[PDB]
């Protein structure tokens, strides 16, 4: 049976991350802008169906669906040379294109107000799957749709699905109402998703300033570099090894488990195109030190000199000609080096994965590798996110525009619940720095 | 790799080494030992020298001073009174039985021997030796960077303690120096022009065994007094830095933990360890004139004009 | 493993020393100006780690953080051709455009009120070292950003790094022109008291012997700022020459300390540069012999810091390390040291330590040497003293008129009295007297 995995992109960020993905897959498999597999591909070592559905002309279409309330990006999707890749019957666009207004409360209302539709949908894709692994949704906790409506499908997936994984892409933000958004997506990924990928726009914008040379670097740009990392996430499906082959297995290991579910996330190499790295043959010794390198992790965590952080959990997928005996010395001189600071709680979870990579991706480097990490630093992004919620609650502010939408219309105890959600979520992360982590929530 | 040339990994090896001091590292195997190198090799830039794998780790059943005392003390009556010698009195040898082998596939098996590989052996292990007791040194007055947050007139004690272990330093970085730059780099010179200009593989032996001994003997190890003396300045300088780092780590992790006790850390032994250095470098002196004269080698001058050069010893000499 | 250091280049002097002497790394390390490894240098057998960081694209970056309170010399590094070498966010600029105005008090405020930003930089490039060495502070004396700030992070350096160096490239002011800033003498004081207190190790850069230097040897009538800088450029390079040279002895910063500083408080040294001599005197292929560069070495005339001939006191020196880089016969050098010990070419102090050494290295394989043979030597000399003694005696002038003191009491750290100016005049005498001292058989 197939192993489907149903990507839900909601809103600008996440539509943007879910047409890129498509892309990057598009790309490692040989398939046309048209979903018609290139005849260089008929020889691919992948077989699309496990992330794409095939049509009766051989053609691989993504199991991906697109929600955006305004019109602009959804036209220029279908003016884009991949309007063909998507199944327009599997587009829902609300034609009232008042939009969520940046505000999360209502991007849960229009959830729930298109809750038939979009509930048709996933399980539509389901009985189109053999074996439905779980569900992507790539979203911005900030915005509105992506928030909001993100949250209810995320619900939604849970209760119809409840031995399915739930995997979000989730964009961290650099809207008065955004630590109202932020903190009850943090909540609902707390919560409700099995694992949620941090993807910070403040680091994204840091690494391509600095490391590119990318004067002023945009959107396009870590949105490319965000389509990297989610193929990297999908690097160990295309290769078949002997463990954690799986959605529920990648976010177990990742997100560390379901309620520890705030992922950082790192990538190598990340360096420009244009930067030719001079005849240096990358070592795995050289790759694991370059992850664990600060300026390679692509989520912003303040140095608290407070909080002794740690790291719960790492899967190193590495891709391309490698040694696993490089690998092997690798991960021993890490331990012996003390490299990397482990849960002292919880066993040290270091594992690496060699995948051979797609014949139809060209790689400029013979071995790359992406880590997936749950690290206790993390918290730091969750404590600063409620930091801004507390700031903006005891000022009252950009709570006008919540007042209007019937969640709110009485009073905000659903985001009391949340702030105190994300506080014992903190409080469980300082946790993970004492050895009693594992007592200390129970 | 034997001549610490790109000793970078050396310095890193030291830091491996300091964490086995009691015992001789003869007691445990080497392969441990070999994977910790590989695992440091791969930090530093050696891609590009495809002859590191014909090395290995040999463990002597003796330590560098106790080896190098019974070759400078066999086939004389040096041999019956040290006899009883130990490292334990002298400074403890945990990791000076490390050295290096080349084992080499035939027709180059005939090239190196073991008549060889012992001088090898020897020679790597007092260099290695000798750069630890340096590297510790300079650690020492790096770390005492800290006495910088104190006061000038609190640390009298402490600046003797400092003048003392500089001179130390001073002395172990002259001799290195000397023997370095002015030993095996001509002497690797002299061997590769021989080797570049003969041909038979005889000569070519012949040459290195000559090699090895002008080396050895630069070393001042054709001397049973120089060598005792060279081993007994070593090792006091090596528990000198051992006595001080205890304190140095304390008052460096108070000053930065912070931010009569300073005499009280000041112990007695400091005074007699100065004394001992004081004796051991006019020993040395005195014998390498001693030598200069009479057997009239040539590096014995070398190492009288080092020991003075500052115009308070050269009539002390 | 490598041995890190980081530079912090302070104020406009500072900055520009700094600009020069990543342009010699780079020229060293064979790295173009965007940033990227030339051909020539990707199979160098060179240790770049320990003074380059390694950026993602196999770029080798200095360790640099160029700090002004003015925004004419930051804004002319980003206009550099070095502009895309260097990590933007290795970059700290001042907004506020004021500068130090000439006064240490104002640029050690401004250090203070910018402190979090440079102890975030040292920090992040700590962390960002894998064995952080120490730090070379590039400043200079006279102005008032690069002595105050310049001394505010020497402290906070030497504080947050107890275990790492200090070294510096102290610029000292002329002593033979009347500054235009009538309080350079304070600034002068108060940049030697925090050599003297807060670095491990001051090499005096001066302004004043450069020019002389450039106008004697060089024939150069009015050098420019941009010679100066490629004079300091070359100063440093010859300094690192054996960090960039793998040898068997002094391979680290550390024994390179050990060797140049016997005495924790006479731990300034001197540099010496060889040859002096215009690029139109072509010297026909003059064999440099080791007996030459030593000489040369020990002749005044290479000297780059103008320390008074008294005739009174018996200067000597203190410890002589001299860096012989290129095609050198070690027996040679024994040769020439025989010759230097018989001939009696070099005093040294009479209660110290014997301390002359003497490195073998290669040059860079990317630079064109004209000699055969160079040498620098860096010496621990009591002669510095009279450096030391002539900026204090300009301060003394000052104080007794109570001159360019107005700026300084306009400063909180000189508002209510003038007892750090007073502080420093002591350290400064007893660094003067600790020099005499040490020229003294007593010293011991």
């Amino acid at each position: 049976m197939p192993r489907e995995i149903i990507t839900l992109q909601l809103g600008q960020c996440g539509n943007q991350i879910g047409f890129e993905f498509w892309k990057q897959l598009c790309a490692e498999h040989g398939i046309s802008p048209e979903g018609i597999v290139e005849e260089f591909a008929t020889e691919g070592t992948d077989r699309k169906d496990v992330f794409f559905y095939q049509a009766d002309d051989e053609h691989y279409i993504p199991r991906a669906v697109l929600l955006d309330l305004e019109p602009r990006v959804i036209h220029s999707i279908l003016n884009s040379p991949y309007a063909k890749l998507y199944n327009p019957e599997n587009i829902y666009l609300s034609e009232h294109g008042g939009g969520a207004g940046n505000n999360w409360a209502s991007g849960f209302s229009q959830g729930e107000k298109i809750h038939e539709d979009i509930f048709d949908i996933i399980d539509r894709e389901a009985d189109g799957s053999d074996s439905l692994e779980g569900f992507v949704l790539c979203h911005s906790i900030a915005g509105g749709t992506g928030s909001g409506l993100g949250s209810y499908l995320l619900e939604r997936l849970n209760d119809r699905y409840p031995k399915k994984l739930v995997q979000t892409y989730s964009v961290f933000p650099n809207v008065v109402v955004q630590p109202y958004n932020s903190l009850l997506t943090l909540k609902r990924l707390t919560q409700n998703a099995d694992c949620v990928v941090v993807l910070d726009n403040t680091a994204l914008n840091r690494i391509a300033t600095d490391r590119l040379h990318i004067q002023n670097p945009s959107f396009s740009q870590i949105n490319q570099l965000v389509s990297t990392i989610m193929s990297a996430s999908t690097t160990t499906l295309r290769y078949p090894g002997y463990m954690n082959n799986d959605l529920i297995g990648l976010i177990a290991s990742l997100i560390p488990t379901p309620r520890l579910h705030f992922l950082m996330t790192g990538y190598t190499p990340l360096t420009t195109d244009q930067s030719v790295a001079s005849v240096r043959k990358t070592t795995v010794l050289d790759v694991m030190r370059r992850l664990l390198q600060p300026k390679n992790v692509m989520v912003s965590t303040g140095r608290d000199r407070q909080t002794n952080h740690c790291y719960i959990a790492i899967l190193n997928i590495i891709q391309g000609e490698v040694d696993p005996t490089q690998v092997h010395k690798s991960l021993q001189r890490i331990r012996e080096r003390k490299l990397a600071n482990f849960i002292p709680w919880g066993p040290a979870s270091i594992q690496v994965a060699l995948s051979r990579k797609s014949p139809y991706l060209p790689s400029a480097h013979r071995v790359s590798g992406l880590m997936m990490a749950n690290h206790t630093s993390i918290s730091s992004l969750f404590e600063s996110s409620c930091q801004q919620y507390d700031k903006l609650r005891k000022r009252e502010a950009f709570l006008e525009q919540f007042r209007k939408e019937d969640i709110f219309k009485e009073n905000f105890d659903e985001l009391d619940r949340s702030r105190e959600v994300v506080q014992e979520l903190i409080d469980e992360y300082h946790a993970a720095t004492r050895p009693d982590y594992i007592s200390w929530g129970t | 790799y034997f001549l610490m040339d790109q000793g970078d990994f050396f310095v890193h090896f030291m830091d491996l080494t300091e964490e086995e001091l009691k015992k001789p590292v003869d007691d445990i195997t080497p392969t441990r030992l070999e994977a910790l190198l590989e695992l440091a090799l791969r930090m530093s830039t050696a891609n590009t020298d495809p002859f590191k794998d014909d090395l290995k780790i040999d463990l002597m059943p003796h330590d560098l001073i106790t080896q190098l005392l019974r070759v400078l003390a066999i086939e004389t009556q040096q041999e019956k009174a040290m006899v009883h010698a130990d490292p334990t009195e002298l400074t403890l040898s945990g990791l000076e039985a490390f050295s290096f082998d080349y084992v080499v596939t035939w027709p180059l098996s005939l090239i190196i021997n073991r008549k060889a590989l012992t001088r090898y052996q020897m020679l790597f292990r007092h260099m290695f030796y000798c750069k630890h007791v340096e590297r510790q040194l300079c650690s020492v007055w790096i770390s005492n960077k800290a006495a910088k947050r104190f006061s000038l007139h609190s640390a009298k004690w402490f600046a003797g303690a400092f003048t003392l272990r500089q001179r130390m330093l001073n002395f172990v970085q002259n001799i290195q120096s000397y023997m370095m730059f002015e030993v095996m780099e001509p002497t690797w010179h002299v061997l590769e022009q021989n080797l570049r200009s003969a041909s038979n593989i005889d000569d070519v032996l012949g040459h290195h065994a000559s090699f090895l001994d002008n080396c050895l003997k630069d070393c001042m190890l054709t001397n049973p007094e120089l060598l005792r003396v060279f081993s007994k300045l070593m090792s006091v300088c090596v528990m000198f830095t051992n006595c001080l780092q205890r304190f140095t780590q304390s008052m460096k992790l108070d000053s930065e933990l912070g931010h009569p006790q300073l005499a009280s850390s000041f112990e007695a032994t400091i005074t007699k360890f100065d004394k001992n250095f004081s004796a051991h470098l006019l020993d040395l002196l005195a014998r390498l004139s001693i030598y200069s004269t009479s057997d009239c080698e040539h590096g014995m001058a070398s190492v009288i004009s080092r020991l003075d050069f500052n115009g308070f010893y050269t009539e002390r000499l």
